[PDB]
């Protein structure tokens, strides 16, 4: 099923991790008054670059799917997996991270890849 | 002028006409840069067709002419009493030469 | 084994044409000429210390000067930078007060200029000032007893005087391109413009081009190679501007032998008008001496490049300009700050068939010009103190033909044309803007993982 | 709208010259080539000449060089034109005419007669 | 041999695709009039980062030369590997691919990595 750009904004997260690339197209979409567009395409990379840097440091590097090694410590929004990926959409669950989404990422870039990329040359000295 | 145009042409409302326009190996037969015009008897002249046969935006598409070999010609479809006027031929040649001219009238 | 797949490479030698914004670069030194905006050097990037060149092995590539849309970009760029060297200087619309004139303080031997007194508002709003200046017969016009005049823009336009600080000598600039575009350069020498070139080459930026304000004669430009190449977009329409590129340059050593007085007048506050004072004693005229020998040889350098356009045995004739404005009948070029329109009547004059001295070119002088054909924006050039002189290599020609005349007896050839996007294009012929497409697909026998 | 305003009747005598006008008042002057065209009472027309109003590049057929002098006024926006060595045959009317593809940068042509004036009738003996 | 930049344009595809680490070094490096160069470089990285995303929203993640699992359909100038890859030049080979390079990437993110990296997801959540 292919229902266009942002076509799956509010269906099940399983049916919402489908179109991971159409939303990766219009993040870059390519006197005076010329100022009206020059300050607009400047903020296209700004919505892309923020994630190019984040995913690069991580185990993502590339885009789309990317597993991570962070325990969802149950003090966070502890839920059943069905109560996450089966009964909710992107909106209904990114709501739940918001209470702790400022806490999750003292880890992905700060406790994972700060240390999990310096045992790559204490191990790799063989 | 350097293009032999005939003497006369006359008819009844509704008919159509053909007018020849012949030169030598230099004029109409030598170059593809011709055009024809209309002069109603006594005002500003008007262009009807340029370059073999391409109409300009506005002329009613009963008029259409051409250049073939050496004798340029023209054709007006369904003559009205509106078409009763004088007609010429142009052709950039070295500088500019012309066609003698031929008038269209109502019999 | 044979089922070919698609393979992805990067950085390929592939291009298509596309127009977008180029930009400037004029050394790390030209930004130090001061004078408040000499042309446009302001925040332009300084130029690289060593420019190299690459010759493309086997490339056969199309080149042109006509629809090369940089011919329109550069003219529009040179236009609006002219205001930026103007808008913080001195405007002079009150100079449309009437001047009481008379033939100059002379001992005759003639006048072409007058001794013109008039009143003017000075620093203090209440005080009025007596002062007379000297103007050329082009800067003023009589309006309809002795004769009284007005300035010439007054019946049409406003007018602004530039700053005498700003100097006006042609200074080189490199045109630039960023990540995705470049400029081509076909290294043919016997290059008649049209077609693929045998040993195509390339550059990232152009060489040094000077925006020489000139009709007829190209100066301070670029030479030709081998035979003096004759260039044109279209040699049939006598309305088109035809550009010749010389190989052997000619010395112009123009002179204005009149130690000129610069009288600065206070009519501000702060601002100033610059009048013409006394010329010392003897009375002489602005010319432009040109080596007679160099012209006669360079005539054959291009006339024998006309027998290659009609006949291994033929005849060629000349005559002075058919008419029009000074900009199409006279060689106009900047000399000092004031302008020199030089008489092209005495050059186009000879007759060719089959088997140490110097002439001089009379030159009128103008200080108020309506250049760019902008009815509303004329200017005044603050006069140059002292004798003016300008040496330069004569480089090219803007000229036209006649019609059919008598079919193939011969043909008269005169100067004319003028247009300012084709004075520029006399130095834009060997370039064309290209968009670079870097992604390339190929079919190799390898496939990737799932 | 635009227009080509022409002078009224200006009868003149042989061995001299005459001025005929085409005032411009509505379109861009410099970039639009313009021709002078001659029309005699009941006869064939003669193409006279033309001008590049941007600084006035004029041309003639060799027919009338030494006779014709042809120009314009840039800011007052008009075409004057004169033909010397008058002879009684010159009794005619006149018309200014423009070309098709005119612009600012890239040129051509020399054809496509669109514009016509008011017919300035001069008379010669 | 370190000739220069892009001498292999009328030269064979391999000799062209040889120096895969030469053309990617000098592209970033490190009032009015100061505006025409300004409007040139911010539209010279929006397109560059449009590429930085595409090498990540596919499966390649890394940089340089990636191969594909796509039918190089026979209609696209089929010579042998040795009559294309080991024979022709990007002056004489790019003269044959152009007219139909728009159909190849009506797929490069559509029915593959959009649904492919999601096949990684419906897998790795149960």
């Amino acid at each position: 099923v292919f229902l266009g750009f942002l076509g799956a904004a509010g269906s099940t997260m399983g049916a919402a991790s489908m179109t991971l690339t159409v939303q990766a197209r219009n993040l870059l979409s390519g006197t005076v008054w010329g100022i009206k567009q020059l300050q607009a395409r400047v903020l296209a990379v700004e919505r892309y670059l923020r994630d190019q840097q984040l995913l690069g440091i991580w185990g993502c590097s590339g885009k789309l799917i990317c597993c991570t090694n962070v325990p969802w410590n149950s003090s966070w929004s502890n839920r059943n997996l069905s109560e996450i990926w089966d009964n909710m959409t992107w909106l209904q669950w990114d709501k739940e991270i918001s209470n702790y989404t400022q806490i999750i990422y003292g880890l992905l870039e700060e406790s994972q890849n700060q240390q999990e990329k310096n045992e790559q040359d204490l191990l790799a000295l063989d | 002028s350097a293009l032999t145009q005939p003497a006369s042409v006359s008819g009844s409302p509704g008919q159509s006409i053909t007018i020849s326009c012949a030169g030598s190996s230099r004029d109409v037969g030598g170059f593809d840069l011709v055009s024809w015009y209309q002069q109603h008897p006594g005002k500003a002249p008007k262009l009807i067709i340029y370059e073999v046969n391409k109409r300009p935006s506005g002329i009613s598409s009963r008029f259409s002419a051409s250049k073939s070999g050496n004798t340029a010609s023209l054709t007006i479809s369904g003559l009205q009493e509106e078409d009763e006027a004088h007609y010429y031929c142009y052709s950039y040649a070295d500088g500019v030469a012309f066609g003698g001219g031929t008038k269209l009238t109502v019999l | 084994a044979e089922n070919l797949w698609v393979t992805v490479y990067y950085g390929v030698p592939v291009w298509k044409d596309a127009e977008t914004t180029l930009f400037c670069a004029s050394d790390a030194k030209a930004y130090e000429t001061e004078k408040h905006n000499v042309w446009a050097t302001h925040a332009c990037v300084p130029t690289d210390p060593n420019p190299q060149e690459i010759h493309l092995e086997n490339v056969t590539e199309e080149f042109n000067m006509w629809k090369n849309n940089m011919v329109e970009q550069m003219h529009t760029d040179i236009i609006s930078l002219w205001d930026q060297s103007l808008k913080p200087c001195v405007k002079l619309t009150p100079l449309c007060v009437t001047l009481q004139c008379t033939n100059v303080t002379n001992n005759i031997t003639d006048g072409e200029l007058k001794n013109c007194s008039f009143n003017m508002t000075t620093e203090l709003r209440d005080k009025k000032q007596k002062v007379y200046s000297l103007f050329y017969r082009l800067d003023v016009v009589q309006i309809n007893s002795n004769k009284e005049y007005r300035l010439i823009n007054c019946n049409t336009s406003a007018i602004t005087q530039a700053c005498p600080k700003v100097s006006f000598e042609p200074i080189p600039i490199h045109y630039c391109a960023p990540a995705g575009f470049a400029i081509l350069k076909c290294k043919d020498k016997k290059f008649n413009g049209t077609g693929p070139c045998p040993s195509v080459s390339t550059v990232q930026c152009t060489h040094g081009i000077k925006p020489v304000v000139s009709t007829q004669l190209l100066l301070n430009g670029s030479l030709a190679e081998e035979e003096v190449m004759i260039r044109s977009e279209n040699i049939t329409n006598n309305a088109k501007n035809i550009l010749v590129q010389f190989n052997t340059p000619v010395q112009i050593n123009c002179t204005r032998p009149n130690n000129n007085t610069r009288k600065s007048i206070r009519i501000g506050p702060g601002q100033a008008f610059y009048a013409t004072g006394d010329i010392i004693g003897d009375i002489r005229q602005a010319h432009c001496n040109v080596s007679k020998a160099t012209w006669n040889e360079t005539l054959g350098k291009v006339v024998k490049q006309l027998r290659k356009h009609f006949g291994n045995n033929t005849i060629i004739r000349f005559a002075n300009s058919s008419g029009g404005d000074l900009e199409v009948t006279t060689h106009s070029f900047n000399c000092g700050g004031e302008f020199f329109y030089c008489n092209t009547s005495g050059l186009f004059n000879s007759t060719w068939i089959s088997n140490n001295d110097s002439i001089t070119l009379p030159c009128r002088i103008k200080q108020i010009i309506n250049m760019w054909q902008r009815i509303g924006q004329a200017m005044y050039a603050p006069p140059i103190q002292g004798v003016i002189r300008c040496v330069s290599n004569i480089t090219g020609l803007i000229l036209t033909r006649d019609g059919g005349s008598t079919n193939s007896t011969t043909e008269t050839f005169r100067p004319g044309g003028g247009d300012m996007r084709d004075n520029w294009r006399s130095e834009l012929y060997k370039y064309k803007v290209v968009k670079i497409e870097p992604l390339g697909v190929a079919p190799t026998r390898c496939k990737r993982r799932v | 709208e635009v227009q080509l305003v022409e002078s009224g009747a200006q009868v003149k005598k042989p061995g001299a010259s005459v001025t005929v006008s085409c005032t411009a008042s509505g379109y861009k002057f410099t970039g639009y080539h313009m021709h002078w065209v001659r029309q005699a009472p009941g006869r064939g027309l003669e193409w006279m000449g033309w001008i590049n109003p941007f600084r006035g590049a004029v041309k003639y057929p060799q027919n009338f060089r030494g006779r014709v002098s042809m120009t314009r006024d840039t800011s007052m926006e008009i075409f004057y034109m004169e033909l010397s060595r008058l002879t009684s045959d010159d009794t005619a009317v006149y018309y200014c005419a423009r070309e098709m593809f005119d612009s600012s940068a890239d040129w051509s042509p020399w054809r496509g007669m669109v514009a016509w004036g008011q017919g300035t009738l001069v008379t010669v003996s």
